[PDB]
RNA sequence: UCUCUUACUUUUAACCAGUGAAAUUGACCUGCCCGUGAAGAGGCGGGCAUAACACAGCAAGACGAGAAGACCCUAUGGAGCUUUAAUUUAUUAAUGCAAACAGAAACCUGCAUUAAAAAUUUCGGUUGGGGCG
RNA sequence: ACUGAACUCCUCACACCCAAUUGGACCAAUCUAUCACCCUAUAGAAGAACUAAUGUUAGUAUAAGUAACAUGAAAACAUUCU
RNA sequence: GCUAAACCUAGCCCCAAACCCACUCCACCUUACUACCAGACAACCUUAGCCAAACCAUUUACCCAAAUAAAGUAUAGGCGAUAGAAAUUGAAACCUGGCGCAAUAGAUAUAGUACCGCAAGGGAAAGAUGAAAAAUUAUAACCAAGCAUAAUAUAGCAAGGACUAACCCCUAUACCUUCUGCAUAAUGAAUUAACUAGAAAUAACUUUGCAAGGAGAGCCAAAGCUAAGACCCCCGAAACCAGACGAGCUACCUAAGAACAGCUAAAAGAGCACACCCGUCUAUGUAGCAAAAUAGUGGGAAGAUUUAUAGGUAGAGGCGACAAACCUACCGAGCCUGGUGAUAGCUGGUUGUCCAAGAUAGAAUCUUAGUUCAACUUUAAAUUUGCCCACAGAACCCUCUAAAUCCCCUU
């Protein structure tokens, strides 16, 4: 019994339809194509850890032009938003800063307030109560 | 060694290892010391002792001869008065 | 010519989902 | 399998007629470097690993094990209704458009397997009535197998082909092991 | 097959070479251990248990002399005359239990073993078969079909 | 250093 | 081979409605195994492509390509054709809507070189496809202006929208 | 390219022909025959190959102990020649020892 | 020939028309500088430059192309040649004996010893550029 | 202070990031047995799967419409001229 | 929409059976295919070598007339690679078949033709409508690369993340192979289609049968035995031997012939200089006109000259004003066929998916480009300790009075 490859047709379409959208050769020559093809897909799974990475980039520069709008600057936004226990992400403050701006403002005030609070507290020896948004709500 | 005979087609066996060694059916093999009849007048009585014992060969070397040789000599033989009848079994032998 | 039957019939279905891309019914 | 005989055979490179001349030399023509236009390689060359015909795919099973497989098939027939036991095969009339009405009405199945005890003694009736039928088989006592058996749905046996078979059968299950073939006398072989 | 050498070419040496020294086997001396193999005599054992077995089990009828042809017939032995074999030797295993009043007659015999049949009535006699007739006795059946 | 010498290998007519 | 150009003048389509506006005619003509290359060819069909009937016949006769005079007679015997078979009026209402030169079958033969090597040598056979359709020529794209420039840019910028977010 | 354009003509396979209805019959004849024929003995075939199997070397030396003297001589040189290579190959070459 | 080249004609050349190869080619959407790297980057890092586009020149680069190039080394891979390398005298020639003869001899044959002319096969590793291991 | 990983955590799913080699689980197409009847099932079998060997044959690109190749002149195509 | 692509038969392979062909006329061993004169002309002679022995030198399987079994046993053998009986045992046997091939397959075959070579010898390629061609108004569509339809716009392994949007932004050093390590300026690949590379069951394991027995004679058995399944690639040398074919080129020889103006001289292997032969220097040419030529310049040109024709010497050889020249455009040993699928520890290649475990002690070796053993690694199985480590303990001649190990209960 002699057996040949009857089906190999579909075995090079199934890679050919990936490369489609190229340039060149490497659209229509399977010898040529597979091995961009197979880069391709690299670049896919690879491109996934960038994409989170990039997001947040350009979430922290819409969150720094929105602060110096309000004369503050980034670490002076993040950083005291966390002692207030307000636990807003960069998604989420990159989308006030656009959509909300009179909310962004806001907590550029709490900010800004918190972060006075802390120079004032840090002037004392402990004497003084701390400041009015400096208290932390406990959970047990 | 010849695998595949060129006028049967089946194993042959070495008669290098038939000469010079002794299979006991439990499947160990009994051989005799490299020099037990070399220059025995510069040898200690204590190192001719030695020489002139009967050793096994260890598990690789017992593996080497087990192919180098057919079936017809790991059948089990009954010969009468044989002197190595009573080692061709193994006794109380664990794992 | 390669036997086999699986490979052809396969291959005409797809020859009949380009018929209905070059000249698709009403 | 154990009769299956390949006939397919293929000419290695040290069969396929000419190609004993080396067609350039090794170097210099700047082309790729052969020994032989019949080498694998080349168009109309040799077959490195092909059939080898004629090729033989006989084995024995021991005598225990087929014999074991009839009274397996055997026992299979009967759990699923498949078994008919009958006393002889002598029909009416020798029509076998009556035979195909008869297993019709009671339901046997698309194939009936017949076996009589032996060849000289089925009754002409049945035997001009399955000569002009495909699905329906009439075979000896000694002609009974497990591949006949498991292609057709129904089988039908007689009484002296039942009692046929637990004599052979199960001589298997109480025997020696065989000094010398047993197509040599013995003390009560055969029985 | 790993990477080139002669592993992947299947080109490797034969069995027993160690790669240019002197190889094992040919270094250990030769030994008569298996000298005249061909030529010496086997006997298959037969215990009394085996014996006492056969007899329990009607497989062999003491009520009729005991020759290699019975032991056979019963399936008790299986002699080998192609493989130097001479017939069956008695051995004296399981001599305790042994209790039955029979005419064995085997090619070699242990003393104790002639003595355990004899007190319990039996008699027992040693001779010798060659080869040719050996195999006659074992399988009587074949010998008949050849018209000699 | 032996002189080097490659004949020119000629294709069938039929081509 | 294939010949499928022929077959496309026996298409025929339905009647019109009375309300349907004219169809032009369309004619399909072709020329196989000229005796020319169709790299040199395609210049010859790229020139008239799109030209009339008769301007294209102008630039064909005074052409000092070989291609040239074979293409006329193409366009001569189509021109008849259309007229003859084709239900068309005037003659010389007829613009090229598709000409293209197509490879055809060369023959192979051996160029003997120096040293007795030697390399094939094929004797290059083209066609050529010209489609007439009546009525007249369309008229050239104009150049793309400074307003639809300035249209296009401000257009790309009422459509940018804000990206990565909501 | 390289694939068919239109459907293989169609094959019908009797499966109740003469041949596929009486296939396996009578492979139990010494079992049920008192031993007098052996299954092997209804092989039909080759006389080197009737109740017999082996690998390819087994075959060739078999076949030319058997047949080799009425074989041709184109053919029995090529037997021949491929013993010694079956021989070299088997007995020389090979991942295991 | 040159200081020191120049002019002209012919072929070639370039353009129009006809016919129409070959080596070559991983894919290229084919830049410069500095640095880096399998140690010499059009592709990496940092700077600079940069609409697209054909034709004609040029030969710095693409460690350019063309015959697994030459050159050293490796192989228990070959061959030629030489010999006080090893193994042999089958063969040839000359003697000796046996044989065979005559009565002395020769031819032939066997077994030897001398040479002749050949045949087979091999060229251990380690280390050492100006050595005599 | 902040920035900062495939580390960690969070929502969910987890066999699913080593050379040689070794152990597996599946599987394309083909033939056969029996099914199946717009192309499938369970088994058996084997010339059983090719991005690569200056691979073999065939087709066609690239260099490239490039290198290279060709017909003395006039004419009544009689003839004459160089 | 071009080129194309598809389309099944021709025929073949392996068995069985049976023992095959060879005078129409004429011609055909001389130069075969040539009607028609005196001859004497005779066949017979161990194969070798490659290769294996990891070199090689003795040696190294090759149907020899019954399968199986005895048995890979007795024997043979640098007793080593390997070679290997016999006595004895006894076999069925029905040609008309295919889990063979389907135009790169199967015989090379459409044919030993075309074509190539002086000869021996090598050796192809391809065909495809239909019931009807006495229907060509014909055998409709779609399908590789290559083109055409339809040239191109900053920027860069050509893609990915994306985006309203092709590019612009961001990220990204081709593939295979060989190496410790290749984006590497190291190897291979222009591309498309087809073809092209893991064959063996001794042991062990797994799953059935039977069981102190197993097996359809032989063989094995102190739980074995029988059966099945499941592990062992492709291409490439330079060489060697045997038998043929070659001196129409060339080297030399033989047979019988031919050529050599004119001038100067003298009875010259003299001078000048044509035909002719030769090929010093330079240039062009370098896939060229040419697998050695063109132009000019040169040497000889009455002789050891040049040349036509026929014959001879053939590879363990011929021949040679010895250049290791020449012997049919690669002669330190011609070509062809065969041994031959020579061998290659060397180079290259080694084809579907997914998961898992998984790296650096050495010894020997005519050995360091390899192999064997151990170490390491993998699977299966059995069993009980394994690792970490509290005291105690391990040398003196010796203060680098070292860092730290080994041992080691608990944990
Ligand atoms: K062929
Ligand atoms: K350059
Ligand atoms: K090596
Ligand atoms: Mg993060
Ligand atoms: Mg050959
Ligand atoms: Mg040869
Ligand atoms: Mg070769
Ligand atoms: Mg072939
Ligand atoms: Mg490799
Ligand atoms: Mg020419
Ligand atoms: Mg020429
Ligand atoms: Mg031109
Ligand atoms: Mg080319
Ligand atoms: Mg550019
Ligand atoms: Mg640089
Ligand atoms: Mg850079
Ligand atoms: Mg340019
Ligand atoms: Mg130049
Ligand atoms: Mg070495
Ligand atoms: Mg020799
Ligand atoms: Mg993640
Ligand atoms: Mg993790
Ligand atoms: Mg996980
Ligand atoms: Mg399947
Ligand atoms: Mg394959
Ligand atoms: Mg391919
Ligand atoms: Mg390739
Ligand atoms: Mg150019
Ligand atoms: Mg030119
Ligand atoms: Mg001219
Ligand atoms: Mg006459
Ligand atoms: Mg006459
Ligand atoms: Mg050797
Ligand atoms: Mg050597
Ligand atoms: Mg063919
Ligand atoms: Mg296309
Ligand atoms: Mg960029
Ligand atoms: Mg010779
Ligand atoms: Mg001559
Ligand atoms: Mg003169
Ligand atoms: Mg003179
Ligand atoms: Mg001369
Ligand atoms: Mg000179
Ligand atoms: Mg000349
Ligand atoms: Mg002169
Ligand atoms: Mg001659
Ligand atoms: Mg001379
Ligand atoms: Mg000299
Ligand atoms: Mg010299
Ligand atoms: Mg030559
Ligand atoms: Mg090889
Ligand atoms: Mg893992
Ligand atoms: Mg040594």
């Amino acid at each position: 019994l002699r057996n040949r490859v009857t089906d190999r047709y579909f075995r090079i379409q199934e890679v050919l339809k990936h490369a489609r959208h190229f340039r060149g050769r490497k659209n229509r020559c399977y010898r040529l194509a597979v091995r961009t093809v197979i880069r391709a897909f690299v670049k896919c799974t690879k491109a996934r850890y960038l994409k989170k990475k990039n997001m947040r980039t350009l979430w922290i520069n819409r969150i720094t032009a929105a602060s110096q709008e309000h004369g503050l600057k980034y670490p002076a936004l993040i950083g005291n938003l966390v002692k207030c226990q307000v636990e807003l992400n960069r998604k989420v403050l990159a989308d006030l800063a656009i959509y909300e701006p009179k909310t962004f403002k806001s907590l550029a005030a709490l900010a800004s307030r918190r972060r006075h609070e802390g120079f004032a507290a840090a002037l004392g020896d402990g004497k003084e109560p701390e400041g009015i948004f400096s208290r932390v709500v406990q959970y047990h | 060694l010849t695998y595949f005979s060129a006028r049967k087609g089946k194993r042959k066996t070495v008669k290098a290892v038939i000469d010079r060694f002794l299979r006991l059916h439990c499947g160990l093999w009994v051989r005799r010391k490299a020099g037990y009849k070399k220059k025995l007048w510069k040898k200690t009585p204590a190192r001719k002792k030695r020489l002139r014992e009967f050793v096994f060969c260890n598990k690789t070397q017992s593996k080497l001869l087990d192919k180098m040789t057919t079936s017809f000599w790991k059948r089990r033989n009954w010969y009468v008065d044989d002197p190595y009848q009573k080692y061709h079994d193994r006794t109380n032998l664990k794992v | 010519v390669k036997k086999g039957f699986r490979a052809a019939f396969r291959f005409q279905k797809e020859l009949e989902r380009q018929r209905l891309l070059r000249c698709p019914p009403p | 399998n154990f009769k299956r005989i390949s006939y397919a055979k293929t000419k290695t490179r040290a069969e396929v007629r000419g190609g004993g001349r080396k067609p350039w030399p090794q170097k210099g023509t700047g082309r790729a470097r052969h020994g032989s236009i019949r080498s694998p390689l080349w168009r109309g060359g040799g077959v490195a690993h092909g059939p080898r015909g004629p090729t033989s795919y006989y084995y024995m099973l021991p005598m225990k094990v087929r014999a074991l497989g009839l009274k397996v098939a055997l026992t299979v027939k009967l759990a699923q209704d498949d078994l008919h036991i009958m006393d002889s095969l002598e029909l009416p009339t020798g029509d076998p458009q009556y035979l195909t009405e008869l297993a019709h009405y009671r339901r046997w199945g698309d194939s009936v397997l017949l076996v009589d005890l032996t060849h000289e003694e089925m009754p002409q009736s049945i035997v001009e009535a399955t000569s002009r039928l495909k699905t329906f088989n009439l075979i000896p006592a000694v002609g009974l197998n497990v591949h006949s058996m498991l292609k057709h749905q129904t089988l039908v046996l007689t009484l002296p082909t039942v009692a046929f078979l637990e004599d052979k059968l199960l001589w298997q299950d109480s025997r020696y092991r065989p000094l010398y073939p047993f197509s040599l006398p013995y003390s009560d072989f055969p029985r | 097959r790993g990477h080139k050498g002669e592993r992947q070419r299947g080109t490797r040496p034969r069995l027993g070479f160690e790669g240019g020294q002197t190889p094992f086997y040919i270094r250990i001396p030769k030994y008569g251990f298996n000298e005249g193999h061909s030529f010496r005599r086997q006997y298959k054992p037969l215990s009394l248990n085996r014996l006492q077995y056969l007899i329990d089990l009607g497989r062999v009828d003491p009520s009729q002399p005991i020759d290699l042809t019975q032991l056979v017939n019963g399936r008790g032995v299986t002699i080998q005359p192609l493989k130097r074999d001479y017939g069956v030797q008695l051995v004296e295993e399981g001599a305790d239990t042994f209790t039955a009043k029979v005419n064995i007659e085997v090619q070699l015999a242990s003393e104790l073993a002639i003595a355990a049949i004899e007190k319990n009535g039996g008699v027992v006699t040693t001779a010798f078969y060659d080869p040719r007739s050996l195999d006659i006795v074992c399988k009587p059946v074949p010998f008949f079909l050849r018209g000699q | 250093t032996k002189k080097r010498f490659t004949p020119p290998i000629y294709q069938p007519k039929f081509k | 081979i294939s010949r499928k150009w022929e077959k496309k003048n026996k298409i025929v389509y339905p009647p019109q409605l009375p309300g349907e506006p004219r169809r032009p005619a369309e004619i399909y003509h072709c020329r196989r195994q000229i005796k020319y290359s169709k790299d040199k060819m395609w210049y010859l069909a790229k020139l008239i492509r799109g030209m009339s009937i008769d301007q294209a016949l102008a630039q064909l006769e005074f052409n000092d390509k070989k291609g040239a005079k074979i293409i006329k007679e193409v366009l001569l015997e189509a021109q008849d054709m259309a007229v003859r078979d084709h239900n068309v009026e005037f003659r010389s209402n007829l613009y090229i809507a598709e000409s293209t030169s197509g490879r055809g079958q060369c023959l192979k033969r051996i160029r003997y070189h120096g040293r007795g090597r030697f390399g094939i040598m094929e004797k290059v056979y083209c066609h050529y496809f010209v489609k007439l359709v009546e009525g007249p020529p369309p008229p050239p794209e104009p150049p793309k202006t400074a307003v639809a420039h300035a249209k296009e840019y401000i257009q790309q910028l009422r459509s940018r929208t804000i990206v990565h977010t909501l | 390219i390289g694939i068919r354009l239109t459907l293989p003509p169609p094959k019908v396979v009797d499966r109740w022909n003469e041949k596929r209805a009486m296939f396996g019959v009578y492979d139990n004849i010494g079992i049920l025959g008192n031993f007098e024929k052996h299954p092997k003995e209804l092989i039909r075939g080759p006389i080197w190959l009737r109740g017999w199997k082996g690998n390819e070397l087994q075959r060739c030396i078999r076949k030319r102990k058997m047949v080799g003297s009425r074989m041709f001589a184109d053919d029995l040189h090529n037997l021949n020649k491929r013993i010694r290579y079956l021989y070299k190959h088997f007995n020389r070459h090979g991942k295991f020892r």
